[PDB]
């Protein structure tokens, strides 16, 4: 028989391509207010239908690293966050002469906050007066090169003007659905224990994403999805040692924080018809924030994570370390969560080290002690690189706690030196790409070619 | 089996089915402007490919067989075997060289029995 | 008559002029992104029609009957007390529970009779 | 009055607050119905109705 | 300043107050501005107190 040209349309066909995704989130927020959350104010009510389905015969090459949903994620959130600081107050007034006391407390320790004053203007342009309000020592900087013990200034107004965050909207990680438009398909990997590029036996298709949660947090990976099996350990390049290196665990472990300083909301108007907010004078006695972690469940995590470390370096020790240096944003745990911006020092998770030993894990003597981390806080915040970067963090009345849980480590092998079996890793600062290549890691957006062509048994009947 | 239920599945058993598949490639819901780019990207691809197969005389389309001749410089391949048991995701890397050639054979081919359609209803 | 100019005339007096009621449903000018939105959503409700007639084998449409027997369980309804002497609009108040069911049908009646259309023109 | 209550603003002397009648109609597949029954309660059937 | 004889295509040198990054504090301060963006300010004769 002969054989001629024929056409299919509605043909399964793939190529991956670059695609704007539409949030989506659940329907519960969309009777809320402008800007309130930037999960409802930007996105559309989300389906769970189309349930998953499982392509039955598949192998498409997954890359956790080489994609480009996670660049559409950080624009869509600076693009975002850059508009959400628009209807609020920008703070030129405050770039004023501070007169601050010093009040002095020795032996033992003491975590004080300075009282400074300075001249406002009032709803009245052309009539001033006398006020107050108590600020962090990270956010204040001494004014004059000459030497003066009083006179200081706000750390901001040497470089751009800087904004207050609106008091209706908040910093709460409300999840967040990606999903594609018509003519794109989600390919999603199902195989448990995928290395994070390379084929994925087992690939689905679905509508929209889990929800994927946008927080912040900078050497240790806060509330989000656990690993399936067992601890993954994924980098773009293992045989380079400056990289990011992502390790995602099984278990989680709970961390609680808390400020325990029983602190006043003040209020200051700033022109006419807008108010700046300070902290006034805190009630009870002054304590410490801090955060606490169970020690047996830190030495079991890195523990765990130890023995996938050797199967790329099997001979030598792990020995993890301090964070190298930098500044108070590179070194330190970062993070947000019941509003007020937490630093806190990580040198104790990463004291000792699992040393091929896999010392016993049970009979625990006192599960209920713990590892206590100690943590600063400000006010001022530069979150991004150049997205109206100041954001000043309104304080927050009262004592706060938050809970929650560790889902992942970020961390850095050290450069060697002297052919060392000895050799170290390290908490890691990065960029927050790094943050959530961790949870877009499964997805791949897929175009449909639907047209195609065959040799086919009949003719047309012309 | 849903959107893509027969990727994978055979030739032959995807080849069916297909108005599954032709059904999803219009839809939309936006917020801002760059969403509302893609809703009208989608569409204008939609109605690119309704136009080229009017283009070839298959509109009314799902399946539609014509008279442009396989040449075998195109599969050279057995018919059995890429019916029976090859799937079409993988029979497009078998074909893609050869798709973009065809295309232009196909319009012309209907323009050649367009031809036809005119002159022998004339004179009848 | 206009628009609507048949909207309660019989059911037979308004299955005709259906032209002039199906070239208003394209049209557009805008101000602004919200009036631009509600255009590309009109246009997109026209593609959406349209690919389900040609899903359903109506293509070059107005009107056009089929196979999928009318099961009586649909309307048990007399023929003349429904065309002389009903009209569209309270028709659909009769018969707006069924009609989903039956699209579905009317897809696969039209696969099943492009199979044949395959079939017998490959042995011919 | 103000400056205790949010900052104010001048209207543009070039523009009016003259009101100039509006007319809201709608998009294709929509239509508008009216009601022309003069009598008309406000809500509940209209017997006479146009588009 | 000032020359005579042959021909001069001189630019003031003029100076202003400025705030500086502190609200209510001033500093001393001087640009060199060319003549046809710079006017005297008072209508009252003064020889020396211009403007933009
Ligand atoms: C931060 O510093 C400010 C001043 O720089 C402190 O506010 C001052 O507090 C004193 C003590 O209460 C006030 O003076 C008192 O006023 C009462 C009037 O009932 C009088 O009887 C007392 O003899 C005494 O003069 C003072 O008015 C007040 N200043 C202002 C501008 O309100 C503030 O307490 C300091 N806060 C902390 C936490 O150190
Ligand atoms: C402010 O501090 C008080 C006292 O430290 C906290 O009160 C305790 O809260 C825990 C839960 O976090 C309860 O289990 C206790 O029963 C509470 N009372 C005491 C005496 O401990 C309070 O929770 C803190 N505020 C916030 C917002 O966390």
């Amino acid at each position: 028989e002969n054989l001629w040209v024929t056409v299919y349309y509605g043909v399964p066909v793939w190529k991956e391509a670059k695609t704007t995704l539409f949030c989506a989130s659940d329907a519960r927020a969309y009777e809320k207010e402008v800007h309130n959350v930037w999960a409802t104010h930007a996105c559309v009510p989300t389906d769970p239908s189309p349930q998953e389905l499982v392509l039955g015969n598949v192998t498409e090459n997954f890359n956790m690293w080489k994609n480009d949903m996670v660049d559409q994620m950080h624009e869509d959130i600076i693009s975002l966050w850059d508009q959400s600081l628009k209807p609020c107050v920008k703070l030129t007034p405050l770039c004023v002469t501070l007169i601050c006391s010093n009040a002095t407390v020795k032996n033992g320790t003491v975590e004080e906050m300075k009282n400074c004053s300075f001249n406002t203007t009032t709803e009245i342009r052309d009539k001033e007066k006398k006020e107050y309000a108590l600020f962090y020592k990270p956010d204040i900087v001494p004014l004059s090169e000459t030497n003066n013990t009083s006179e200081y200034r706000l750390i901001n107004c040497n470089t751009s003007a800087c904004t207050q965050a609106c008091p209706k909207v908040t910093f709460e990680p409300i999840p967040i659905h990606y999903c594609a438009p018509a003519g794109y398909a989600i390919l999603k990997c199902n195989d448990e224990t995928f290395n994070g590029t390379g084929p994925c036996s087992n690939v689905s298709t679905v509508q929209c994403t889990h929800g994927i949660r946008p927080v912040v947090s900078t050497q240790l990976l806060l509330n989000g999805s656990l690993a399936e099996k067992e601890i993954v350990i994924r980098s773009e390049n293992l045989t380079n040692n400056a990289k990011i290196i992502i390790v995602h665990l099984h278990t989680p472990v709970e961390i609680v924080c808390t400020r325990p300083n029983n602190n006043t909301r003040k209020s200051v108007r700033i022109g006419p018809g807008q108010t700046f907010y300070a902290t006034g004078d805190i009630i009870g006695d002054i304590k410490q924030a801090h955060c606490n972690i169970s020690e047996e469940k830190w030495n079991d995590t890195l523990q765990k994570v130890g023995i996938e470390l050797q199967k790329h370096f099997p001979n030598k020790t792990i020995k993890y370390n301090q964070s190298a240096g930098g500044d108070m944003e590179i070194t330190t745990h970062s993070f947000n969560c019941g509003g007020e911006f937490f630093y806190c020092n990580t040198s104790n998770l990463f004291n000792g080290t699992y040393n091929g030993t896999y010392i016993s894990t049970n009979s625990s003597a006192n599960s209920t002690s713990t590892i206590t981390l100690q943590c600063r806080i400000k006010q001022i915040i530069n979150m991004w690189q150049g997205v109206g970067r100041c954001m000043y963090a309104p304080p927050i009345a009262g004592n706060i706690t938050c809970r929650s849980n560790i889902t992942g480590l970020l961390l850095t092998r050290d450069g060697g030196t002297n052919s060392n079996e000895t050799e170290t890793f390290r908490p890691a600062g990065g960029d927050m790409r790094d943050n959530w290549r961790s949870e877009l890691y499964k997805y791949k957006v897929v175009k449909i070619e639907p047209l195609g062509v065959a040799p086919t048994r009949c003719k047309r009947r012309v | 089996l849903g959107f893509l239920g027969a990727a994978g599945s055979t030739m032959g058993a995807a080849s069916m089915t297909l108005t599954v598949q032709a059904r999803n490639l219009l839809s939309g819901t936006v917020w801002g402007i760059k969403q509302l780019q893609a809703r009208v990207l989608a569409v204008e691809r939609y109605l690119r490919d309704q136009q080229l197969l009017g283009i070839w005389g298959c509109s009314g389309k799902l399946i539609c067989c014509t008279n442009v001749p396989w040449n075998s410089s195109w599969s050279n391949r057995n018919l059995s075997e890429i019916w029976d048991n090859m799937t079409w995701l993988q029979w497009d890397k078998e074909i893609s060289n050869y798709t973009q050639i065809i295309y232009g054979l196909l319009e012309e081919s209907q323009n050649q029995q367009e031809k036809n359609e005119q002159d022998l209803l004339a004179l009848d």
